[PDB]
């Protein structure tokens, strides 16, 4: 922009992956699983003779499993260590993930709503004991979706493995005393799902194995759409079941759980820990939403991330949300169910917008110390780092 | 409540079966689940196929005495990768019922037992059998722990008055744990513990190589148990404990005597260290399961961490036990004391916040303590099935008609459930 | 036969009988059902649960509360409380009873019909009379003149009166009360650190809010203090022993009433809205009404608010008016007790709608008989 | 489940390559200084090997645990000739041998332990190491032989001498027959 394409960076601090690069890179120009680990024990046998490395981060940690003590010191995809993060940061600065230095430079990142920020502040003070940028930017995680297109209304919605979010929005204001999120995604769903598999005799040790569901969950998994007709079909036909080679070799045999594990989203009482699930929460959300907003929201609500590049569930949701409406609220009027125009709201760009959602601000903001928060405003003991 | 005759229990164990009779107060029987058939494979002479005509061509015997039968392979319709001989289990049980028990299953009622991890087909094909072969008036196949529920109200003094607490269960092919609150539970928080007494007793067959001799290598395992159970225990440190046996007389260094059954004449043989050395697998499920080792204490913690907060006072107030493998002497006391110290240690992390405030709100603490844990489970199981409440909600033959014959190809669960 | 005395409002049940001078018993209007399967049916606990016995056993159960205008009602299994409340807690079915009843203004028209269709066609009560609950506080306190600004747990009002003539254009209905606080109140303090809470713990955020919290006296400078200070900490102990260091919190939400604008709201402050309401109230006795206020109603024991109100009333008060604002003991109970004063009056018994009148007007009597 | 988990990793731990340099009671010669007669890292190996050897994987923490590999498996390497020492007298020979017979080494492939240990990137990493082992090896021979036995005044001890091929992870340093 007003200076080089280097020396400013954008990064998704995501829970499945970190996705990162110089600000306005084509993609998040490096992507890696959010993984770390440093050596322990796996083999029980005389093999390997490796020499080459000890500790690992992310894309180089992948092969190793228990050859590393792997960790994610976490609750809600929000960390509870300071230091392995550092060794990751220290790694990332190489062509490793970035090829950068930081004092000379500036960066764009994100913050949880109700981040207990005293810990961000301590980290930031360490960043400004270390990486020490000439300027910085941070904003509430969901807000950065509305940026490639300059958007203002709806609910702002996210998921993946670690967490889910549900931000009610109008004229760009999220409605804060009114706001929602859900504190999980595919992680503990994989705990529940793998509990099903023990019962099949797939009693396999999790410690080496849980993240196998991840392979297929990432490479291969889906949702249907017909889904109540699909329940009817599934036991009556039986032959609609599936299987796959665990790539050590083993074909293991797998029913609807492939995308019936999603039913715990809409009926958390699946896991006996009760729930009407997110689709009832959504009804409640739009019951709280006012006349105009709820009516606009028939085609005016917003979605994010690779976790939204998802077949059939959108179709099943509107199939579903014609209902509770008609049922509870129209209480039997019907004549407008399509006349409530309905057009879909999750496009191919939801792939790259994990970082490209952020990047379209830097495209108008790198020259703006109107925007840049600073190392100076930390050094001040200033009440926050920001203009 | 009856057909012509009332309910009774069989607990259909994957080592020994157990049962008793209407009016008694114990399992009258706890018995080998075993049966002997010649499988010496010289399939020859005078050939014939495709004709189920009157036979001269069967050679078979069932029960504990089938263990003596030569060339007859004494198989076990216990469940152990062998499962398929649920085919034979019918004919076997037809012997048991009509010929050992010498009884009538169309006149009595019944309660029978299954594991948690059961698949449908092996039971449900036997349901036509239950109501067309055995043609029972009514029965149900309950998960095995359902019988133990009755013992927890056979114990019935003041405070026996809710379904919140925790059973710990242990056995020979299986061990179990379960987060019951008023009957409800959570999948991955119930625990299905595969580590069990088979897995110990062959390890003990290797301990023979420490000290002692003179046995048929399958009377070897017999003798190993016939020692084990009366004499084995736990020590606080190995390296103290060596020296008692090294030194301090027969209170440590006992001796045992028996028979070399190679031709039924004596052996007199050592005891010692092998007593305290045997049991330690509770603290060490790596012995069976070095692939997923986790000890008693950590496995308890791995449940409680789910079981949220407001329940943990009740957990304090209401831990509970199950099976002969949980009547044991001071291993549990040793464990309990240390597992108590472990929750105390895990709790005092909280001194971070309010500092040295250091005090518990008065909770409560008690657990089950009796030999009666062995004998009650048929008696209470038969009483359970005999409650008038049982007979309509257990599957009557028409409950079965409206569960099997009317259903699988005609809305199995209407699909999956829809 | 004879008639009976209670509080039946959206918060606590406060059941008693005529001729007492307190409720016999005070307990929550909870009911509901095992959403978690009570698998071993009959396992020392119920198939459905009420009040204390539900609360003693709560986690198995989905448990219910009833009202908001055009956003909550449940009407039927209010029965589920009632009949036990009666044939056990009154130890009688009101099917037997000449009967005291109460309500609030501007319900849906049909509200009165569901009530009465129940009272007679369900509960078969012989004879009964509905009234405004504040009347019983006025039976106790005896005032001519004042505005009853109040909140329960589950409803809010202002009630201007003058010499008889409770003002029919100026007495108010609003859904908000001691209820709605706890929701906002939960949202923050995983900031303090407590990452561990839901509806079933919103429970204790119902609780400490009322046990030890006071309405801030000048919250600006209490927060100018808190922004630099830590002296406030009358703290709380989590269920078996973790002291959550706490006690500056013990008044921090209480500006949200003077500032519904905190919750972004189109509403002016409590006081502002009441000053606006005084414009709907009489033009004349705006002189009198300062010198004209004394406590009754369940919330009226609450700390830090009464001076704050007298002070804010003062901060908006005219000259020539004396700011009388007074808190007598048991103010919390004077509705139940006033109902037992009302029970002295044979004319209030002459006020009964008989089941006969719900036959002989047809149903149609109710919008043209009870108070 | 933990071992008698090693208290003898110390701040004092300098290294030769990957692994500890410390003042420790090894009764023979190599570049480690010494200590009192003690139930040290080699009893955390030995006295509690009646805890350790039955494990088949473990929570290591450091360099001294990478070292304790030898300090604990070399126990079962002794048992492979103690059985022929059915009287101690033959072991009273081998109490020459152990500090003589030094083990295979990093920078050699086929030797697998470059998975943990550091190659002689300089030759000094071998030079210091080589002497470093001799001490340990005859220290083990001594301590074992003198703790356990007198020719046939005491006796062999199969009730734990059987752990000879029943090792931790059932793995070995070297010596498969005897």
């Amino acid at each position: 922009m007003d200076s080089q394409g280097r020396k400013v960076v954008v990064c998704d601090n995501g829970t499945g992956f970190v996705k990162c690069g110089y600000a306005g890179s084509n993609f998040p120009e490096h992507i890696f699983p959010a993984l770390v680990g440093r050596p322990i024990i796996r083999s029980t046998t005389k093999v390997g003779n490796i020499e080459i490395k000890d500790l690992m981060v992310g894309d180089e940690a992948s092969e190793l499993r228990s050859m590393l003590e792997v960790n994610y010191p976490m609750e809600n995809g929000i960390v509870r260590n300071w230091d392995d993060m550092k060794h990751l940061w220290d790694y990332t600065f190489g062509p490793e993930k970035l090829n950068i230095d930081t004092r000379n430079c500036k960066i764009l990142l994100t913050e949880p709503p109700m981040n207990p920020t005293k810990n961000r502040e301590k980290i930031v003070e360490v960043m400004f004991e270390t990486y020490q940028f000439s300027g910085v930017y941070v904003a509430i995680q969901a807000v950065l979706t509305l940026y490639a297109q300059g958007l203002l209304t709806g609910v702002v919605v996210d998921s993946g493995d670690g967490v889910t979010h549900i931000c009610p929005v109008y004229e760009g204001f999220s409605l804060p005393h009114l706001t929602r999120r859900l504190d999980i995604a595919g992680r503990d769903i994989t705990r529940y799902l793998i509990k099903l598999l023990l019962l099949r005799g797939y009693a396999f040790n999790h410690s080496a194995d849980f993240e196998t569901v991840r392979m297929i969950k990432e490479k291969l998994c889906y949702v249907g759409y017909n889904i109540e007709q699909e329940q009817k079909l599934a036991l009556e036909t039986t032959v609609l079941v599936e299987s796959y080679t665990l790539p050590d070799g083993r074909i293991i045999k797998v029913g609807g759980e492939r995308f019936e594990a999603p039913e715990a989203l809409f009926q958390p009482h699946l896991i006996n820990v009760e729930g009407v699930g997110v689709a009832e929460l959504l009804f409640n959300t739009i019951q709280a939403a006012d006349i105009d907003t709820r009516s606009e929201f028939y085609k005016h609500i917003v979605l994010s991330g690779g976790s939204t590049m998802y077949p059939g569930l959108p179709s099943r949701l509107e199939r579903e949300l014609k209902q509770l409406y008609l049922e509870r609220v129209l209480k039997g009027d019907v004549e407008k169910l399509s006349k409530f125009k309905i057009r879909i709201e999750d496009p191919p760009r939801r792939k790259h917008m994990v970082f490209l959602g952020g990047a379209v601000l830097a495209d108008i903001m790198k020259d703006k110390d109107n925007f840049w928060m600073t190392r100076q405003e930390y050094q001040e003991k200033g009440v926050r780092v920001l203009e | 409540m009856a057909g012509r005759l009332p309910a009774c229990v069989v607990d259909c164990g994957t080592g020994y079966t157990k049962l008793g009779y209407a009016g008694n107060t114990e399992p009258q029987f706890i018995i080998p689940s075993c049966i002997a058939i010649k499988e010496s494979a010289k399939v020859g002479d005078q050939a014939q196929r495709r004709v189920m005509k009157g036979v001269d061509d069967l050679d078979f015997f069932i029960g504990d005495e089938a263990i003596e039968k030569p060339t007859y392979a004494t198989k076990w319709p216990i469940r152990h990768g062998i499962v398929e001989d649920w085919d034979l289990m019918e004919r076997f049980m037809e012997q048991v019922i009509f010929k050992y028990l010498r009884a009538e299953p169309e006149d009595h009622y019944f309660l029978l037992t299954e594991p948690p991890l059961n698949t449908p087909e092996n039971r449900e094909y036997t349901a036509e059998i239950m109501f067309e072969s055995f043609n029972v008036p009514g029965l149900y196949i309950a998960v095995q722990a359902v019988l133990a529920l009755a013992a927890s109200w056979t114990s019935r003094q003041v405070g026996e008055r809710t379904l919140t607490g925790t059973v710990i269960d242990s056995g020979d092919g299986v061990t179990h744990v379960i987060p019951v609150a008023e009957g409800y539970v959570i999948g991955s928080c119930i625990k299905h513990i595969p580590i069990a007494g088979r897995d110990i007793t062959y390890f003990i067959q290797q301990l023979l190589r420490d000290r002692e001799v003179g046995i048929p290598p399958e009377q070897s395992l017999e003798t190993a148990k016939a020692v084990k159970e009366r004499y084995s225990y736990v020590c606080p440190d190995l390296v103290k404990e060596f020296n008692k046996y090294d030194t301090d007389g027969s209170k440590w260094i006992k001796q045992y005597t028996g028979i070399n059954a190679i031709s039924k004449k004596e052996f007199s043989i050592d005891v010692g260290y092998e007593r305290f050395l045997g049991p330690e697998i509770f603290f060490h499920p790596e012995f069976a399961n070095p692939d997923f080792t986790q000890p008693i204490s950590e496995v308890v913690d791995e449940v409680i961490q789910n079981c949220p907060i407001d329940v943990r006072r009740p957990l304090y107030k209401n831990i509970v036990l199950s099976g002969g493998s949980t009547m044991f002497r001071d291993f549990g006391r040793r464990l309990q004391r240390d597992l108590k110290r472990t929750v105390d240690a895990r709790l005092k992390l909280s001194e971070e916040l309010s500092g040295g405030r250091l005090k518990p709100k008065p909770i409560d603490v008690q657990v089950i303590t009796h030999h009666m844990q062995r004998y009650a489970v048929w008696f209470g199981g038969s009483m359970l099935a005999s409650t008038p409440e049982f007979y309509q909600v257990c599957h009557t033959k028409k409950d079965y008609e409206e569960i099997g014959p009317s259903i699988c190809r005609h809305n199995p669960v209407f699909g999956v459930m829809s | 036969t004879t008639a009976l005395v209670c509080d039946n409002g959206s918060g606590l049940v406060k059941a008693g009988f005529a001729g007492d001078d307190a409720p016999r018993a005070v307990f929550p209007s909870i009911v509901g059902r095992p959403r978690h399967q009570g698998v071993m049916v009959g396992m020392g606990q119920k198939d459905s649960y009420v009040g204390d016995e539900a609360q003693s056993k709560r986690g198995i159960l989905t448990l219910k509360y009833p009202i908001e205008h055009g956003i909550i009602t449940n009407w039927d299994d209010m029965e589920k409380i009632w009949h036990h409340t009666f044939y056990n807690e009154l130890r009688v079915a009101p099917e037997e009873h000449p009967t005291l009843l109460t309500e609030a203004p501007l319900n849906p028209k049909a509200n009165r019909e569901k009530m009465t269709q129940i009272m007679f066609e369900t509960f078969n009560v012989p004879a009964m009379y509905v009234a405004i609950q504040a009347v019983l506080s006025l039976y106790a306190s005896g005032r001519t003149t004042g505005i009853v600004l109040d909140s329960g747990d589950g409803v809010t009002h202002n009630v201007p009166i003058y010499e008889g003539y409770a003002l029919p254009h100026a007495i108010m209905r609003l859904d908000l009360a001691g209820r709605d606080l706890t929701d906002y109140l939960m949202k923050i303090l995983t900031e303090r650190g407590y990452s561990f809470v839901t509806t079933a713990e919103r429970e204790i955020v119902r609780d400490i809010k009322e046990k030890l919290c006071y309405v801030a006296l000048d919250f600006e400078n209490e927060m100018a203090t808190a922004a630099s200070s830590s002296s406030l900490e009358k703290s709380y102990e989590l269920p078996d022993g973790q002291v959550i260091t706490i006690g500056n919190e013990r008044f921090r939400c209480p500006e949200t009433l003077f500032q519904p604008s905190f919750i972004g709201m189109e509403s002016a402050g409590i006081h502002e809205t009441t000053y606006n309401s005084i414009m709907k109230c009489d033009i004349d006795i705006r002189k009198d009404l300062y010198a004209n206020n004394v406590m009754s109603g369940g919330t009226t024991m609450y700390p830090g608010i009464a001076d704050r109100m007298q002070k804010e009333i003062t901060a908006l008060a005219p000259s020539t008016m004396k700011i009388k604002i007074i808190a007598p003991p048991e103010r919390k109970y004077s509705v139940w007790i006033g109902g037992s004063i009302l029970a002295s009056l044979s004319t209030f018994q002459q006020m009964w709608i008989t089941k006969q009148e719900y036959d002989e007007a047809g149903p149609s009597i109710v919008h043209r008989k009870c108070f | 489940m933990p071992a008698y988990h090693s208290s003898l990793m110390d701040p004092d731990t300098k290294l030769i390559g990957n692994m500890a340099l410390l003042p420790i009671r090894s009764q023979f010669k190599g570049p480690a200084p010494r200590e009192t007669k003690d139930t040290d890292i080699v009893d955390e190996a030995i006295y509690y090997f009646k805890a350790n050897v039955f494990f088949k994987n473990y929570e290591i923490k450091n360099e001294a645990d990478r070292t304790l590999i030898y300090i604990t498996l070399y126990i079962s390497e002794c048992l492979k000739k103690l059985q022929k020492c059915n009287s101690k007298s033959q072991g009273e020979k081998e109490m020459y041998t152990l500090g003589i017979t030094n083990f295979p080494i990093p920078g050699e492939p086929g030797f697998p332990l470059n998975a943990i240990y550091a190659k002689p990137a300089n030759k000094q990493e071998d030079e210091v190491m080589r002497a470093y082992l001799q001490q340990l090896r005859q220290e083990t021979g001594l301590r074992l032989c003198e703790k356990v036995f007198d020719p046939q005044n005491d006796k062999p001890s199969k009730w734990w001498t059987c752990f000879v091929k029943r090792q931790f992870m059932n793995k070995s340093l070297s010596g498969p027959g005897q």
